[PDB]
């Protein structure tokens, strides 16, 4: 939700792949809690880096990376994705 | 009289008896539910709670372990001053000095624990009607000094298909007002407005939710840790990774009088409803409740009474088999090694079949479940109704079975006129043998006349060159798969079958009026029949079928299954066939039934080792297991059947003796290698390898009622022919005589039978 760091990004994606590397899978949700106001930016910015591993999985459907923004889906699935998910991190409060 | 437990007279209680350590070779368990709720317990301690269905949903983790068997609900009655800790349940207390009695009963079990002096009494029963279940805890002092005790209620909150799937989003509340805890799992597919309740009678001193503070590290159920580790039991609200439930209750009993108290537990939706439900419970009594069950178990299992001379006898049939049948294959599709909760077709079709009105439930049900096009649907869920719909053969004709014996035993036609709507899918595709989808209702109403010419007509276009019927996707038994799948799989005991239930549905035909399809169906019995007594004979014994290539199933010439049972006891059981073909099928059928060392009945002879036409994954079956060539209750329960019927009752019941659990192998300790309760009938029986002699997979098993019939007609020999109860009395050499009690419309008969023949009321010849 800040739009200034545009780096912690690459280094959750890292964590991502190295773990589904060293034998755990779990999935990888990015939100984006910014209004329409640079939403699609954001939406940009982050495919730009997410593109090259949500790529399809040769012999294993979609990869473990899903991007939602909070201006278009729903605010209860939103609070319902927050409640599922075992931990929350956020961009500004830590790294 | 066991090493472990016997009976406690009239059939009606089991009572095992242990010391502080000692155990049964597996869990011997007993299940009692209702129409929306059931549980089973073990003799030492279990439980497994389900609202709506089992597997999909349920209450404690179900682990299946026999080794292990780790209790889900736990009673503690530990001391406050001494520090020694007391169980009801024979697995928790590991104190050497203690004597554990449990009785099983029906509908209710009572745990009673004595171990210095104190004694703990705790009856665990279920409420009709109102899915709940209530736990009296009794608490008697002998002693000569006051004790001050601490009761404890343990149980871990468990929802879903799974565990630790559903641990970390598992909410749990504590009532201020009421002394109950709430558990929801709003993480949930589709039970997600359901709440469960663990309650009290009284004030309860203490709440903890959590496993971490109860049980935590380095501890058991034996040694809670939290129990002696001082006893200041925190209330835990916060959600934390281990869900359960604690109540603690400070009690101080002199000598004198006995303590008793009642703890409550169950589920249901809404959250409102749910406190409504606990407070009718908590000013509810707990007795009344107890009697009605235990009067609705005797009156329905009262109306059929016998007086055998055999002691083992008198039990089985008197109540435990229509106990289990009941709360088996008629409430509760779960046992503590199959949970299997969906309705299957077969198994609703042929599970109420010694009855009245329920087998006129389960048909319309079924009926209520069937596509335009020919096939049914294989099992479905009781509410939402999304099943599969399968290429298995049988499945439709087992409902022409299920109606035409309805027909036979009662004879109201009416029934056969009824409302009932099709549905509409995604239909097949030739590519698979199963689709999931969502069956949808349509309006396309008929009646069970249409339903099974449709059925028969599926049957019909489904048959081979040969003109047996294919297999297609395979038969009853699953296992034997993978021989058709766009080939010729042909088999003898579906003609048998089709072949049995057209020589009435011809007869049905004519009562009704139509010549286009009772000409159709005259010809193909002549045809079917023709085929089975010109390609159906291996010179000493039926076949079973013939492979894609062409081979035979159940000749000598093969490697593996070279002799079968199935067909051989269908071939008399139809009722079509030559008495010397089948004479010589029955001799041929004693070739895997003179095992008496073992004590089993084998289905195919030689084992299933190495793969040479892949009968399908039989072939992935320990060579002597189930199928794989080893003993199955429902195949000899057919067989007994068919020698009862042809006129050889000595050997029928000599066999019969061989598949009663009771008086089979282990007696008292002398056959530890049955290792399963012997006051239940048992699906799988091992009787190769060094595991022969063991049985497996018993209380839900689909033998209870076929062996339930077996004794009521082939042993006793009454029947239910047409409103008047027939009488066909073949008696062994060591019963004399006996007495059969019956009601029925509220007429009570007592039929005495003699070795010739003879009745108390008045002398009357037999079929009176």
């Amino acid at each position: 939700n800040d739009d200034m760091d545009m780096d912690i990004a690459r280094e959750a994606l890292s964590a991502h792949e190295y773990l589904r590397s060293r034998g755990v899978i779990f999935d990888l949700v990015i939100v984006n809690e910014r209004a329409a106001s640079y939403a699609q930016d954001m939406q940009h910015a982050l495919d730009h880096i997410s593109e090259t591993q949500r790529r399809i999985n040769p012999a294993d459907g979609r990869p473990h990376v899903f991007s939602v923004r909070r201006d278009l889906m729903d605010e209860e699935t939103w609070s319902a994705l927050l409640a599922a998910s075992r931990v929350v991190l956020h961009v500004r409060n830590g790294k | 009289w066991n090493g472990f437990g016997g009976f406690a007279k009239n059939g009606q209680e089991y009572v095992v008896r242990l010391n502080g350590g000692q155990s049964t070779p597996h869990p011997w368990i007993n299940v009692i539910s209702n129409e929306n709720f059931g549980f089973h317990i073990s003799a030492e301690g279990a439980g497994f709670s389900w609202s709506r269905n089992s597997r999909d949903y349920q209450l404690t983790p179900w682990t299946n372990d026999p080794v292990i068997n780790r209790p889900g609900e736990a009673f503690y009655v530990a001391d406050v001053e001494t520090g020694k800790l007391y169980t009801p349940c024979a697995a928790l207390s590991r104190d050497p000095e203690a004597m554990f009695e449990t009785r099983h009963g029906l509908g209710y079990s009572i745990l009673t624990g004595v171990a210095d002096t104190l004694e703990v009494e705790l009856t665990q029963t279920v409420d009709r009607e109102k899915p709940v279940k209530f736990s009296q805890v009794i608490v008697r002092n002998k002693g000569s000094k006051s004790r001050r005790l601490k009761v404890y209620a343990y149980v871990e909150w468990v929802l879903g298909n799974n565990g630790q799937k559903s641990a970390p989003f598992i909410l749990s509340r504590h009532d201020a007002g009421s002394n109950a805890i709430f558990a929801s799992n709003p993480y949930s597919i589709d039970y997600s407005a359901r709440t469960s309740f663990l309650t009290l009678d009284s004030e309860a001193s203490g709440f903890t939710t959590s496993r971490r503070e109860f049980i935590g590290r380095f501890g058991s159920a034996q040694a809670p840790q939290g129990i002696v580790a001082g006893a200041a039991l925190s209330g835990t609200t916060e959600v934390d990774g281990d869900p359960c439930a604690a109540l603690m209750q400070e009690i101080h009993l002199k000598p004198g009088e006995e303590r008793h108290m009642t703890f409550i537990l169950g589920d249901a939706d809404n959250a409102e409803e749910a406190e409504a439900l606990v407070k009718d419970v908590r000013q509810a009594d707990f007795l009344s409740v107890l009697e009605e069950s235990k009067k609705f178990w005797t009156g329905f299992t009262g109306q059929l009474q016998v007086s055998t001379p055999d002691a083992g006898f008198n039990h089985m049939v008197n109540n435990w088999l229509p106990y289990q049948a009941l709360a088996c294959r008629i409430l509760a599709r779960t046992a503590f090694y199959q949970s299997s909760g969906a309705f299957g077709f077969r198994d609703q079709l042929q599970d109420t079949l010694a009855f009245p009105d329920l087998a006129r439930t389960q048909i319309l049900r079924a009926a209520g479940r069937q596509f335009p096009e020919g096939d049914v649907q294989h099992w479905w869920l009781p509410l939402t109704g999304a099943g599969v719909r399968t290429t298995i053969s049988d499945d439709v004709v087992w409902l022409a079975y299920a109606i035409n014996q309805y027909v036979s035993a009662t004879g109201d036609a009416a029934i056969l006129d009824e409302s009932i709507p099709f549905l509409k899918g995604p239909a097949l595709m030739p590519g698979q043998h199963d689709a999931f989808f969502q069956p949808e209702t349509s309006e396309r109403s008929a009646t069970l006349y249409e339903h099974a010419a449709l059925a028969l007509d599926l049957a019909i276009h489904r048959t081979g060159e040969n003109g047996l019927p294919l297999i297609l996707g395979g038969d009853w038994n699953d296992g034997m798969n993978r021989v058709g799948v766009g080939g010729k799989g042909t088999s003898v005991w579906l003609g048998w079958f089709l072949a049995g239930a057209l020589r009435d549905f011809i007869e049905i035909a004519e009562k009704r009026g139509d010549t286009d399809r009772v000409g159709k169906w005259a010809s193909h019995r002549e045809k079917l029949r023709h085929v089975l007594e010109t390609a159906g004979w291996d010179g000493s014994y039926y076949r079973r079928g013939y492979f894609d290539d062409g081979t035979p199933l159940g000749s000598a010439s093969s490697e593996e299954c070279q002799i079968d049972s199935l067909g051989q006891s269908w071939s008399v059981l139809s009722g079509e066939g030559e008495e010397g073909r089948s004479r010589q099928a029955m001799d041929a059928v004693m070739e895997h039934l003179v095992d008496e060392k073992t004590g089993i009945i084998r289905l195919f002879t030689p084992p299933f080792s190495r793969a040479s036409h892949d009968p399908g994954y039989i072939k992935g079956y320990p060579p002597g297991v189930r199928e794989n060539g080893g003993q199955y209750t429902h195949a000899a329960t057919w067989v007994v059947l068919a020698l009862a019927k042809q006129g050889r009752a000595q050997e029928a019941w000599n066999c019969f003796k061989l598949l009663n659990p009771v008086n089979h192998a282990l007696d008292a300790a002398s056959s530890e290698t049955y290792r399963v309760e012997p006051y239940v009938v048992t699906a799988d029986v091992y009787g190769e390898g060094a595991y022969a002699g063991r049985g497996g997979w018993s209380w839900y098993t689909g033998s209870a009622g076929w062996l339930y019939r077996a004794a009521v007609e082939g042993i006793l020999g009454i029947t239910r022919t047409d409103g008047k109860l027939h009488v066909s009395p073949s008696l062994p050499e060591d019963w004399s005589g006996f007495s059969i009690r019956i009601t029925l419309d509220g007429k009570a008969r007592d039929i005495a039978v003699s070795r010739k023949a003879g009745t108390a009321d008045v002398s009357v010849s037999v079929d009176g």
